[PDB]
RNA sequence: UAGGCAAAGCCGCCCGGUGGAUGGCUCGGCUCGGGCGCCGAAGAAGGGCGUGGCAAGCUGCGAUAAGCCCGGGGUAGCCGCA
RNA sequence: CCGUGAGGGAAAGCUGAAAAGAACCCCGGAAGGGGGGUGAAAAGAGCCUGAAACCGGGCGGCUACAGUGGGGCAGGCCCGAA
RNA sequence: UAGUAGCAGCGAAGAGGGGUGAGAAGCCCCUCCGCCGGAAAGGACCAGGGUUUCCUGGCAACUUCAAUAGGCCAGGAGUUAG
RNA sequence: GGACGGGGAACGAGCCCCCGCGCCCGUACCGAGAACCGACGCAGGUGCUCCUGGGUGAGAAGCCCAAGGCGGCUCGGGUGACCCCGGGCCAGGGAACUCGGCAAAUUGGCCCCGUAACUUCGGGAGAAGGGGUGCCUGCGGUCUUGGGGUAUACCCCCGGGAC
């Protein structure tokens, strides 16, 4: 929406920073056993209930 | 970048008349700024095509036609196009001032007057021109009406 | 720059368009032209290349209506690939 | 009607929002109380035995 | 309540054409607080502030200072530059 | 007449691909026994958000933010899962 | 992660003693392939073992005038080291 | 089953030449051809969505085909009020 | 905002010049035949919610074209059997088809003439039925809108518009 209230805002700040996979250098030193984030999303298909 | 989406909003036309010369492919992979495409607008290798406007040279002689009384007959009309409301307003309005006249220049006398206003309210008369001979016709006036 | 080895004016008859859906007769005689040229000069169809004009004629009604036959004079260069453009 | 159709109207509106006091998506705005923790109609957690 | 400056290129031609500071601070932050903390700072005078919050939840000010000081002399002197 | 001699197809073994069974392993579970037992307006529990040089999650922590101070133990290594 | 919500809710363990985690050469657009290395063993990061179904290849037997699977007897071809 | 159904139907569709690139019907540029034009299509914008926006780079996966394209992926940036 | 009252000071404005201050939150983008909901980059739903040039036309109808956008309702090519889906035409007959005229066809706009039984007197009614309709060349009429003529209407002259 164009008009937001400023508590939805930062929740929704908050899933945009999180949004992301390990670095690549978490791969490396995990030797390949942390590759994925569960807090990884894509706006198209896993909703935030915001 | 996509060089066209900044050329349209400089020239200020729409992105479907801007032009790229082809022989600035090999400038389109370095425009980064507006400034950058300022400068290939400059130098003549963007431009914005004219726009069109419909001609109406065949409207115009089609006009002329139409004024003359042709292309109007039985088969051209599909629905009503005199308005018969209007017309009553027109025609109460042109033989009212026309009588308010003749009485406030003392040529009617209110009895007169009065008489050929309710027949002019009641369909009386056709037209100006009808009214104009009834007045002639009946003496209604000192001098007759042009 | 490139060099001219053959020069030759061919009538090429178009009327197998008439016998195709009506949606694609304009894109169906580009085939017909390539095939043909590259046929009578012994080269690939994707080395004929089609002139601007022989182009626009072919589309100058549309994609119902081509032409049921163009006059073209074909180019062939030295280093193999052929030229076709409408002759005018 | 009741199917498909009918899912395009659930675009646009809510029934619930986020509750302040237990973070849950539940707060039941024109009741105004959390349907999940009780928070706006009761100060002790609402919480049944019913439940695991 | 400084956290760091912003040093975008977007910020960098707003301190040369606008003479202004681009600062992220403290979400809570208000107008007036943002204006006495770079003058206390950074001896400087501020014309106005104007502030916007992120999309990632930080609140950014972009502050014009009056004009007698420099926002890039002021950059090149915090060496953030 | 049968063999050289063969289509598509069938059966069996070997090798490979796929798959992840079996076996071994186990810083996890479960059951039983013993202990110990309240926290909160001095603002709890719970939640949200933030917090790492490169850091998304978990764990920890709270703008002093994987941490600050004092003491005791522990001596040469350390910067959680990783 | 699912449901507006009350609520509901998975899958997912294993390189090696040591990274010694594959130098270097050739090819490929690249994933990668060949050669050549490390190690007791590729166990190669898609990582212990690696079954069956299933699919590919090789080998044995059959294969276009003969109606199918199972058993017994007789025979052909092929295997028959322990 | 099977390299089979579907990737038709709801009144638009492509073509030529050039460039880029390992690779081009499909990406970029021009020309020609078409569809909408009181709108499944142009202008604005609420809720809802929440970064999908913009720039640079890319093609393992994702898009009913392709791809050097992309609402995809990686890195960076962007929302200013008496 | 005004009025009508009460109280107070000696100053002082609704006028002119001049000075100061104005916090907090939203603000990107889609806004849908791919950014919302429908498990989907779904022919549905939400929102065509609000706005839209020219010609023809009664028309915000259809058809054609601007401004502006699109070729992404995200497979391409060849062939031109049958059969299917969606369309066109069909001699003579004209419902013989079929449960049934289902489907298809006929009619169709506008102007003139004309219009029955019945009726709750309103209607029935576009009843029914008959005729006309293009293009071109001239001649008129009814108005309208300005200007110029003694000139506010009429009248004359000039320019434009409608029927
Ligand atoms: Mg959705
Ligand atoms: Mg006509
Ligand atoms: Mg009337
Ligand atoms: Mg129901
Ligand atoms: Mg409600
Ligand atoms: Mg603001
Ligand atoms: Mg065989
Ligand atoms: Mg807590
Ligand atoms: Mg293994
Ligand atoms: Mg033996
Ligand atoms: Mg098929
Ligand atoms: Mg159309
Ligand atoms: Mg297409
Ligand atoms: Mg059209
Ligand atoms: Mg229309
Ligand atoms: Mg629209
Ligand atoms: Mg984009
Ligand atoms: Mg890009
Ligand atoms: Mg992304
Ligand atoms: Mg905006
Ligand atoms: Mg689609
Ligand atoms: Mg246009
Ligand atoms: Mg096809
Ligand atoms: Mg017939
Ligand atoms: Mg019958
Ligand atoms: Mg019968
Ligand atoms: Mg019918
Ligand atoms: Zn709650």
């Amino acid at each position: 929406a164009r008009n937001k209230p400023l508590g939805k805002k930062l929740r929704l700040a908050a899933a945009l920073n999180s949004n992301r996979n390990p670095p690549l250098w978490v791969i490396a030193k995990t030797k390949r056993r942390v590759t994925r984030s569960p807090a990884r999303r894509h706006w198209r298909r896993q909703k935030l209930k915001a | 970048v996509d060089v066209k989406r900044l050329a349209a909003e400089i020239l200020g036309v729409g992105v479907s008349r801007v032009k790229i010369s082809p022989e600035a492919v090999g400038r389109l992979e370095e425009v980064v700024t507006k400034d950058d495409v300022r400068a290939l607008i400059d130098e003549g290798l963007i431009w914005a095509e004219p726009e069109k406007g419909n001609s109406r040279g065949r409207w115009r002689e089609l006009h002329e036609k139409k004024k003359k009384g042709r292309r109007r007959g039985q088969g051209s009309r599909k629905g009503r196009r005199l308005d018969e409301e209007e017309a009553w307003v027109n025609k109460m309005r042109v033989m009212r001032r026309f009588l308010n006249t003749l009485k406030r220049q003392g040529k009617l006398d209110p009895a007169t007057w009065r008489q050929l206003y309710r027949m002019v309210k009641g369909n009386y008369f056709r037209d100006l021109r009808h009214l104009k001979t009834y007045i002639n016709e009946h003496k209604l006036t000192k001098e007759p009406v042009k | 720059e490139k060099k001219v080895v053959l020069t030759r004016e061919y009538v090429i008859n178009l009327r197998r368009t008439r016998e195709v859906s009506r949606t694609k007769r304009a894109k169906y005689a580009v085939g017909l032209i390539r095939r043909f040229v590259a046929r009578h000069l012994k080269v690939e169809p994707k080395a004929v290349k089609l002139g601007q004009a022989l182009n626009e004629a072919l589309w100058a009604r549309s994609i119902e209506k081509p032409p049921r036959r163009v006059h073209v004079v074909v180019e062939k260069l030295d280093d193999g690939t052929v030229r076709v453009e409408l002759k005018q | 009607m009741k199917g498909t159709p009918s899912m395009g109207k659930h675009n646009k509106g809510k029934t619930h929002i986020r509750c302040p006091r237990c973070g849950r998506h539940s707060y039941n705005v024109t009741k105004k109380y959390c349907a999940s923790c009780g928070w706006g109609r009761s100060k002790r957690w609402r919480r049944y035995n019913w439940a695991k | 309540m400084i956290k760091r400056f912003v040093i975008t290129e977007k910020a960098l031609r707003l301190a040369e054409r606008e003479n202004k500071i681009t600062i992220i601070v403290e979400r809570t932050a208000t107008k007036k607080q943002i204006a006495d903390e770079v003058q206390r700072l950074y001896n400087v005078k501020v014309e106005k502030v104007n502030t916007l919050i992120t999309p990632r939840g930080e609140k950014k000010a972009y502050v014009k200072l009056a004009e007698g000081y420099s926002a890039m002399d002021l950059l090149t002197k915090l060496g953030v530059l």
